[PDB]
C-alpha cells in the first residue's frame, strides 16, 4: 500500500505530466495504464540486475580511479602535493579496512534485528482506493517528495493542453542532478583553478564553497522535513498548512540564512 | 471488506447520513458477486481501476446553502449527495481524507485540500484542478446510480487535456 | 398501537424476561423493574449505545444493537404501556427525531454541558472514568435522540435529568454541543542517528584526525 | 494560469430524474431467461402470477400458473391470514378474466365475482365433462392459509393464452360432482340424474375470491 | 536388483464390489440437508414426492408437495399420456396412505383404491367443513395430462406427518359439492339438504388413481 | 479440454472400448465444476497434481488371459479395466504412450 | 490433442517413435476425415477413441 | 510443456534419487513438491542475476 502509493504519485503522475512525451513515457514504462501487469517484473529486473550491474561497474571504476589516482590527503607535516603519507596496504590498512567492514556489517545486523523496517504486513496490499496518511518515500527520495509537496501548485495551460505541477518537480530534479554532476567544472570555471590538486583543503579554508555546501544541505534538509511535514505536524503539534508554508518560505529563506552563517563561521 | 464474495454491494442514499463519506465503485448488474470465475475478475478490475473509486459525500443540509457549483456540474448532485473522484487531481493519489464541518477533501500524498462545498476546487497544496464530479441519481428501487460520466478526464492531468 | 404492544411482548419474552420477569417486573440481583422506565429509557439502551450486557458488569459496551428501529419501538411501547414513563422525542412523521433534537444554542448548548454532565464526560465529549468499574462513554457515536435519552432516562450511574431539571429545549441545545463538538520517517531518522553515528564514530576510532 | 472552466455560480440546477437504465444492447446482449415453456400461442413463458382479490379490494389469494417442462407447475398461497374461513373453498377456472366485484355476462342475476362467461372454462374443443376449467376444494383451516396442488392439465400455456383472459375463482363449496348417484339419490323433479349446472362447473353461493390469470 | 515386491501368479482375484461411499465427516461438520421447511413434526422437510399407481400396478400419476415458507407448494405430472380420460377427476386427501388396489377400513364393500379410513383426511382438530382432506381436481383433455394448483393449506408439513401415512386418491368426477342448493333442488327423501357422504369428501365411482404421500 | 468450465466430468466403463486409453483424474463431488471461485482452484490442483493423472486402459477380452497380476493388486482391475499411474516410475515423466496389440505403456522422456 | 495425441505424436502433430520398430506418423498428410476415422478406430498401437470417450 | 517435462525428469527425479539428501535437496530447491510455486522465480533469479554474475 505505502510503496504502491509512492509509485502512483511519483512514477505515474510525474511521468505522465511531462509535456511532449509524458504519457508516452508512462505507457512505455508501465506497458499501459498505471496498474499495468508488467510494472513490478520490470522493476525487479531493473533492481536485481540492471541498475545494480551499472552500480557495480561504476563502483569498480570509482575504486580503480581512487587506487591509481593516489588518494588525496589533508595538509600536514610531511604531506605535500607529490607524496602520500599514511600506512601501507598490507599490514595496517588492509586489516583496519576489514575490521571496519566487520563492524559496519555488525551495526547493520544489529539494526536489522532490533529496529523494525518496512512492516509490509502492517501495510496492506496495494489497492488504488486505499491509502494512509504517512505516504512517504525512503529518506533519500524524501527530498524529491518534499519538493513535490512544497512547490506552489503552478500549472500552465497552453493551447488546448495542460502542463501539470509534476513537470516543475521533474525539472527541479533535473537541475539538481545536473548541478551536482557539473559542480567541479562549474567551480573551476568560476574560480579559475585548474591546478593539479592533491592536498585537500579544510572546509573552513574555502568559505564560499563550504557556505554553498551548507546552503545546499540546508535546502535538502528543508525538503526532507517538508516530505515529513505530515508526521511532524501530527506529533509536534503544528498545523499542516503551517508546516507546508514554513517549507515554502524556508526553501528560499533558510538556504540564504545558512549560507551567510556558514560563510561567516568558516571565516 | 468481505474477503472475495460479494465485495461490491448496491447502495442507497439513506445509508449515508449528514457529514458522511463512503467510497463507492462502478458496479454493473452484469458484474455480479464474486462467486463465479467470470465474476471476481470483473470485480477485481473494478477494485483495481485507478480512476474507478469515487467518494460519495452527504453534505449537511444546514451547509447545503454554501455549495457553489461548476459549469455543467450544477445538476450532478442528487439532493445533498455529491460524488467526487477520489483520485487527487495532482499525481493521482486518492484524496480519501474527508473533513466534515470543514468540507475539505484532503490528499495524504502531498497535502492538498479541495473544497467539497464548492465544486471540489483545490484551496491548498500542489493540486490546481478540481476533482471531477460524478453525476448521480437514484434508479428504480432507490439505489444510487451514476447519472452519466465525468464531463472531464478524472485522473491526474497530462499534456492532452482541457480540450 | 395494538401491534406495537403485541410485537413488544414477543421480543421481550425472548430477551429480558431473564432479567425483567413477566410484565416488566425486575428479576432480583439480575435486572431492575422496567415499570416507569418508559419508551425513551428503552430508547437509551437497545436504540442508544448502551444495549444491556448479558454478562453482569459495572458498565456495558454500546455493543451493536440486537433489535432494529421498528423493533426498538415495539419493545419501547410494551414498557410504556406496561409501566408509564418518558417517551422518546419523535418528529411529525413519527420517526424518532434526530435533527429536530439539534438545539439552536451551542454556546449555551455548551455552558449547560459543563455545569451539567461535562464533568463525568470530557469538555470535548470524550469519555471520563467514574465509579466502581464505571466509565462515562465517548458521546461521538450517539445520534441526537440518543443524546436526549441519556439525559431524560438517566442510564446507569449517569444522573437522570427530568424535563423539569433540564427543559426539553436545553436538552436539544446540549445535543448541539455534544455533537457539534463530536515507516520511512522514523526509519530514516533511526538510521541517521543510530546506524550512521555508529559508523562515523567507528571510523573516527579507526581513522586518525589530522 | 488557472483551469479554463470553473466557477459557474448561476444556473442553480435541478434534481436528477429517476434513472431508467436502458436494456443492454447486442454488445452486452446477455440477459436472464424469462422461463422456458412450450408456448403454443403468441407466447406466455414459464412465469405467470395472479392475485385473487375480494369484493372489498383486498387481496385474498395469490395464484401462480406456468408451464415448466410441458405441464403447468402451479402454486397458490393465501395473501392474508384470514381470507378463507375454516372450510373448503372450491376453485374453478373461468373463461372471463375480469375479476370484477360482481358482473353478469348473460342476461340475468349478477352474482358476486360472477364475471365468468359460463361455468368452467374448458378447452376450445372440449365442452362436456369438467375440463381444466373445473377445480376442486382447497381447504383453509383456522390458520387461514391455502397451499396445495393437483394435476389438472386438460389445457396448457397455449390454451391459457386464449382470446379472452381467464381467471381463477374460488367459491365456498367443496368438490363432490353429484356424489349421490342416481341409484339412491333423487333430484327435485324425481329424475335420478344430476344437475347440468352442478356438472358443468362447481356451483356454490357468493364467490369468495377471483383473480385474472393474465399475469395479474 | 529387482524390487522386493513383484509378481502374483496365484490368487486370481475377485470383481471389485460396487463402491458405497460414506458421507464426509471431515469436510462436512454435520450432515448436509436438502429442502428447508418449518416441519413442525418429527421432520419431513421441503421435499415430499409420491407415485399414484393403478389397479394393475401402472403409474397413474406422480405428485409432489412440500412446504417452502409456511405454504405448501405442490405439482403433479401425468405418469402416462392417457392415464386420465377426456373428462374430469376429483382428487381427495385420504387419511390412510395405503395405495392398495382395493381395501375397506370399515365393515362394508371394499371400493377400488378405497383404503382411506373415512372420507377427506381432515385435520385432527377439524372434522366438519371440507378441510385439507380435499385436494384440487384433475381435468384431463384428449391430451391426457395433469398439471394445476390450488390453495389448500388447512394442514401443513407438521400435520402431514400424522399417525398414519396419508394419500391422494383421484376418482373420475368433477367438483360440485351439492351445487344444487336446497332452494331449488331436493334430496331422494324430499329433504332440501345435501348428503353427508357427498359433503364429507369428493364421492364418485371407482377410484382411478391412488398415491401415498409418505415420500412415495 | 473445455477451457475452464467443467474440466473434469465423471466417467463410465462403457465410455472406453477395448484397446482404449483415457487419462483420468481424482475428482470429488465437492470438487464440482469450475464455475465458482472455490472450485477452479480445487480443479486446478487436481490438474496440476504431479501424482494425480492416471491412465485407464481397456484390456481386450481376448488378451485378458495374458494378464499377470501383482501381489495385493489381483482384484484392483475392474473386469477388463486397468488403472495405472501415468507418472513414469523412473524420474516421473508421464508414460502416456500406450500401445495396444502390444499392451506396452511407453514413456517418451 | 496435448493430453491425448501429443503423448506419442508431437506437440504440433509431427511423428514420434514407439517401442520397437513402431512409430507415430506425422499428421500433416491426413485430411479431416482420415484424422476423425483414425481417432474413431485404433489402427495399430493407437488407442481406440470411441465416440463416448471423445464425442464427435 | 517441453521444458517443464525436461525439468520434471532431470531436476526433480535425479534430485529425489540422491540417497541420503535427495528428497531434502528437492524440497529445498522447489520449496516443496515438484510443482512448488517458487521454482520459476528462483530459476529466473539464478539465470538473470546469479549465474550470469
Ligand atoms: C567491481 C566493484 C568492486 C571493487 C573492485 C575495484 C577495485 C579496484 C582497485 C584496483 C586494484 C588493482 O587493479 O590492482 C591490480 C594491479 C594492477 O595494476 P599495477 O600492477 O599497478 O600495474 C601498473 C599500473 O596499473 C599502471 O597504472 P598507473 O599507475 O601508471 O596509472 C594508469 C591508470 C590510469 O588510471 C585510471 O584511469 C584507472 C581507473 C580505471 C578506470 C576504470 C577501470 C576499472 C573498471 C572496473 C569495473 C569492475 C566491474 O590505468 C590503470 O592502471 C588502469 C587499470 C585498470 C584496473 C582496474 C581494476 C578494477 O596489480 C595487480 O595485478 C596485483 C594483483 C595480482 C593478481 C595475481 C595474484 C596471483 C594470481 C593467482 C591467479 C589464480 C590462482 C590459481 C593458482
Ligand atoms: C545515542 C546515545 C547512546 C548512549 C551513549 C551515551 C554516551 C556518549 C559518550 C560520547 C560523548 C563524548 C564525546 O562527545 O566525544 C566522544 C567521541 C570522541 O570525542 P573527542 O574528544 O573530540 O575525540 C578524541 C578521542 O580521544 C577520540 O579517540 P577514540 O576514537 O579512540 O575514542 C573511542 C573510545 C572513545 O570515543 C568514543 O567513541 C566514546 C563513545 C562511547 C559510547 C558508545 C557506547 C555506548 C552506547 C552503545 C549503544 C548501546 O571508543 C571506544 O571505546 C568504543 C566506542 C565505539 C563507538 C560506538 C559509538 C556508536 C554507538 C552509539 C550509537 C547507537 C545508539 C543506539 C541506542 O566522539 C563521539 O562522538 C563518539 C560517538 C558518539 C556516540 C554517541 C552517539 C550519540
Ligand atoms: C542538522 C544536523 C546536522 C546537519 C549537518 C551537520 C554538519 C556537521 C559536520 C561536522 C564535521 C566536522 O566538524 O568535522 C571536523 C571534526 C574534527 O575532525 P578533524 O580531523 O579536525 O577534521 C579535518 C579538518 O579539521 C577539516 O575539517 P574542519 O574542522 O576544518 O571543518 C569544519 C567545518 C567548517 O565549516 C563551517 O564552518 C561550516 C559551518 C556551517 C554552519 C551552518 C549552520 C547555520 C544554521 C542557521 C540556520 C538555521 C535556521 O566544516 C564542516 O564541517 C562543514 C559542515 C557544513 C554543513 C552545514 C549544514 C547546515 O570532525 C569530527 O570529529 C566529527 C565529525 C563527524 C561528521 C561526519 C560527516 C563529515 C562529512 C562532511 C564534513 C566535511 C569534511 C571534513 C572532514
Ligand atoms: C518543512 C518544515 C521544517 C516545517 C516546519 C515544522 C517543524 C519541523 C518545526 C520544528 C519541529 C519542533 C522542533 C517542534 C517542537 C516545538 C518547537 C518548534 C519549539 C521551538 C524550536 C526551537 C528553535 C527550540 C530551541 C532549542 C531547539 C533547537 C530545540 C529542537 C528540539 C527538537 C525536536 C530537536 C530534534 C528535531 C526533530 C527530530 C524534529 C522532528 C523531525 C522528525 C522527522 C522526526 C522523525 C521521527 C518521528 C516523527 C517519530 O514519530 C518517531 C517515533 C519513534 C522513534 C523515532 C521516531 C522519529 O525518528
Ligand atoms: C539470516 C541471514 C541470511 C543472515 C546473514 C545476512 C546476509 C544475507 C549477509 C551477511 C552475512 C555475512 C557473510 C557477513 C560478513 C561480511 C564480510 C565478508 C565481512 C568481512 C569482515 C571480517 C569478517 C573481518 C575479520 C577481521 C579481520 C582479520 C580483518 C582483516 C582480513 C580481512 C577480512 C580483510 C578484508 C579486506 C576487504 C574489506 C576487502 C573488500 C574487497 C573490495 C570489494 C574492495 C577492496 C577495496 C577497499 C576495502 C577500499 O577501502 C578501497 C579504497 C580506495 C580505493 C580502492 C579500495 C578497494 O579496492
Ligand atoms: C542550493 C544552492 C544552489 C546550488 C549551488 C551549486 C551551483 C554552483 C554554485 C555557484 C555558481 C555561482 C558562483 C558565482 C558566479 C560569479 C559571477 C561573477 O560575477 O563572475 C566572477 C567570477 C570570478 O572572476 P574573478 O577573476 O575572481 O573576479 C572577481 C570579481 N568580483 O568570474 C568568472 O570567472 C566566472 C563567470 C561566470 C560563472 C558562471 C557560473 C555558473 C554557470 C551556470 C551553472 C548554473 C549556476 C546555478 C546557480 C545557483
Ligand atoms: C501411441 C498412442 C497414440 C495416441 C494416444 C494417438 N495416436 Fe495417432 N497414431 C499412433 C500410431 C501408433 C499410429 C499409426 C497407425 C497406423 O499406421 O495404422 C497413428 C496414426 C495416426 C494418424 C494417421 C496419419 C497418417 O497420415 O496416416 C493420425 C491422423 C493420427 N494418428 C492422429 C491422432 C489423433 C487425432 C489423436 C487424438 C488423441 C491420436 N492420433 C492419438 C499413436 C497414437
Ligand atoms: C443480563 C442480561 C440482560 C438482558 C438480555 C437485558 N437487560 Fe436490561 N438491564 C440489565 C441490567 C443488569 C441493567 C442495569 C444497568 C442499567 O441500569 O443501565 C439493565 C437496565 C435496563 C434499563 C434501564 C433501567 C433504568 O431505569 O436504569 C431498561 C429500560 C432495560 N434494561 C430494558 C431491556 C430491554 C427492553 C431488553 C431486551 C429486549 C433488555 N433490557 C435486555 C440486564 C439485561
Ligand atoms: C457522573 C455524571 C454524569 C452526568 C451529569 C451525565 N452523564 Fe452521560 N453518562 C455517565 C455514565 C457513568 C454513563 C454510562 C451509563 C451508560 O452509558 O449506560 C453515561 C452515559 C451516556 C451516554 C451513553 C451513550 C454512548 O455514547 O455510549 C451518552 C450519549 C451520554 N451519557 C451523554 C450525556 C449528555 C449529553 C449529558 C447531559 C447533557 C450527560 N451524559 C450527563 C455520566 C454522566
Ligand atoms: S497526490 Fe494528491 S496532492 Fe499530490
Ligand atoms: S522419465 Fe525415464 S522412463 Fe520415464
Amino acid at each position: 500500500l505505502l510503496s504502491g502509493t509512492g509509485i502512483r504519485a511519483a512514477l505515474s503522475g510525474i511521468t505522465m505530466g511531462i509535456p511532449v512525451i509524458g504519457t508516452w513515457m508512462h505507457w512505455a514504462l508501465f506497458g499501459g495504464d498505471f496498474p499495468g501487469e508488467i510494472l513490478i517484473p520490470r522493476l525487479y529486473a531493473l533492481h536485481i540486475l540492471l541498475i545494480p550491474g551499472i552500480i557495480l561497474a561504476l563502483i569498480g571504476a570509482h575504486l580503480a580511479l581512487v587506487w591509481f589516482q593516489k588518494h588525496t590527503q589533508f595538509p600536514g607535516p610531511g604531506r605535500t602535493e607529490t607524496n602520500v603519507v599514511g600506512v601501507r596496504v598490507m599490514p595496517v590498512f588492509a586489516v583496519k579496512s576489514g575490521a571496519f567492514f566487520a563492524m559496519i556489517t555488525g551495526v547493520l545486523g544489529l539494526m536489522g534485528g532490533l529496529l523494525t523496517i518496512n512492516p509490509i504486513w502492517n501495510l496492506g496490499p496495494y489497492k488504488p482506493s486505499q491509502v494512509s496518511a504517512g505516504s512517504q518515500p525512503d529518506f533519500y527520495m524524501m527530498w524529491t517528495d518534499g519538493l513535490i509537496r512544497l512547490w506552489p501548485a503552478w500549472e500552465f495551460y497552453p493551447f488546448g493542453h495542460t502542463i501539470p505541477q509534476g513537470v516543475w518537480v521533474a525539472v527541479g530534479m533535473g537541475l539538481v542532478f545536473a548541478l551536482l554532476i557539473a559542480y567541479p567544472f562549474i567551480e573551476k570555471k568560476v574560480t579559475g583553478d585548474d591546478a593539479h590538486h592533491n592536498l585537500l583543503q579544510r572546509p573552513r579554508d574555502v568559505p564560499v564553497r563550504t557556505a554553498i555546501g551548507s546552503m545546499a544541505i540546508a535546502l535538502y534538509l528543508l525538503l526532507t522535513f517538508a516530505c515529513m511535514n505530515d508526521i511532524i505536524a501530527l506529533k509536534f503539534h503544528i498545523s499542516l498548512n503551517a508546516t507546508t508554508w514554513i517549507g515554502r518560505i524556508g526553501m528560499v529563506v533558510l538556504p540564504a540564512i545558512v549560507y551567510f552563517v556558514a560563510y561567516r563561521w568558516a571565516i | 471488506g468481505r474477503p472475495g464474495e460479494s465485495p461490491f454491494v448496491k447502495m442507497r442514499p439513506e445509508d449515508i447520513d449528514a457529514g458522511g463519506m463512503e467510497t463507492v465503485f462502478p458496479w454493473r448488474e452484469s458484474d455480479g458477486d464474486g462467486t463465479t470465475v467470470e465474476s471476481e475478475h470483473k470485480l477485481t478490475e473494478i477494485a483495481m481501476g485507478v480512476r474507478n473509486p469515487v467518494m460519495l459525500i452527504r453534505i449537511k443540509p444546514a451547509d447545503m446553502h454554501r455549495v457553489i457549483k461548476r459549469k455543467g456540474q450544477e445538476s450532478f448532485n442528487f439532493g445533498e449527495l455529491f460524488a467526487y473522484t477520489k483520485v487527487c487531481s495532482h499525481l493521482g493519489c486518492p484524496s480519501s481524507l474527508y473533513e466534515q464541518q470543514t468540507y475539505r477533501i484532503l490528499c495524504p500524498c502531498h497535502q492538498s485540500q479541495f473544497d467539497a462545498l464548492e465544486f471540489a476546487k483545490p484551496i491548498f497544496g500542489p493540486a490546481a484542478r478540481a476533482l471531477a464530479q460524478l453525476p448521480i441519481t437514484i434508479d428504480e428501487d432507490g439505489y444510487l446510480v451514476a447519472n452519466g460520466d465525468f464531463v472531464e478526464p478524472v485522473g491526474p492531468a497530462f499534456w492532452e487535456r482541457k480540450s | 398501537q395494538s401491534a406495537l404492544l403485541r410485537t413488544g411482548k414477543q421480543l421481550f419474552e425472548t430477551s429480558c424476561v431473564s432479567c425483567h420477569g413477566a410484565n416488566l417486573q425486575g428479576v432480583p440481583d439480575r435486572g431492575p423493574s422496567l415499570i416507569g422506565t418508559g419508551e425513551a429509557a428503552v430508547y437509551f439502551q437497545v436504540s442508544t449505545g448502551r444495549m444491556p450486557a448479558m454478562r453482569g458488569e459495572a458498565q456495558a459496551p454500546s455493543k451493536p444493537p440486537h433489535f432494529d428501529e421498528s423493533q426498538i419501538d415495539a419493545l419501547g411501547a410494551y414498557v410504556q404501556a406496561n409501566g408509564g414513563g418518558p417517551t422518546v422525542p419523535r418528529d411529525d412523521h413519527g420517526a424518532v427525531a434526530q435533527e429536530s433534537l439539534i438545539g439552536g444554542d451551542v454556546a449555551r448548548g455548551g455552558d449547560l454541558f459543563r455545569l451539567n454532565c461535562a464533568s463525568c464526560h470530557n469538555f470535548t465529549g470524550k469519555g471520563g472514568a467514574l465509579s466502581s468499574g464505571k466509565y462515562a462513554p465517548d458521546l461521538g457515536d450517539a445520534n441526537p435522540a440518543q443524546i436526549y435519552t441519556a439525559m431524560l432516562t438517566g442510564p446507569q450511574n449517569m444522573p437522570k435529568f427530568s424535563d423539569r431539571q433540564l427543559t426539553p429545549d436545553e436538552k436539544r441545545d446540549i445535543v448541539a454541543y455534544v455533537r457539534e463538538s463530536a515507516g520511512p520517517a522514523p526509519e530514516g531518522m533511526a538510521m541517521w542517528i543510530i546506524g550512521m553515528v555508529a559508523a562515523i564514530g567507528v571510523a573516527m576510532w579507526i581513522g586518525s584526525r589530522a | 494560469c488557472s483551469p479554463p472552466g470553473e466557477t459557474a455560480s448561476s444556473e442553480p440546477g435541478t434534481t436528477p430524474a429517476i434513472w431508467t437504465g436502458s436494456p443492454s444492447p447486442a454488445a452486452p446482449s446477455g440477459e436472464d431467461h424469462g422461463g422456458g415453456h412450450g408456448a403454443g400461442a403468441a407466447g406466455a413463458g414459464e412465469t405467470l402470477t395472479a392475485e385473487l382479490k375480494t369484493a372489498d379490494g383486498t387481496s385474498v389469494a395469490t395464484a401462480d400458473f406456468q408451464f415448466a417442462d410441458g405441464f403447468a407447475t402451479v402454486t397458490i398461497e393465501t395473501t392474508t391470514p384470514g381470507r378463507l374461513t375454516p372450510g373448503f373453498h372450491g376453485v374453478h377456472i373461468h373463461s372471463v378474466g375480469k375479476c370484477e366485484a360482481n358482473s353478469v355476462a348473460p342476461t340475468g342475476g349478477a352474482p358476486g365475482d360472477f364475471n365468468s362467461a359460463g361455468g368452467h372454462f374448458q378447452v376450445s374443443g372440449h365442452s362436456g365433462h369438467p375440463a381444466s376449467g373445473d377445480l376442486s376444494s382447497l381447504q383453509v383451516r383456522a390458520d387461514g392459509s391455502g397451499k396445495l396442488v393437483t394435476t389438472t392439465d386438460a389445457f396448457t400455456a397455449e390454451d391459457l393464452l386464449d382470446g379472452a383472459k381467464t381467471a381463477i375463482i374460488i367459491h365456498e363449496k367443496a368438490d363432490n360432482f353429484a356424489n349421490i348417484p342416481p341409484e339412491r339419490y333423487q333430484q327435485v323433479n324425481g329424475a335420478p340424474g344430476p344437475d347440468q349446472t352442478t356438472m358443468a362447473t362447481g356451483d356454490a353461493g357468493s364467490r369468495v375470491a377471483c383473480g385474472v390469470i393474465s399475469a395479474g
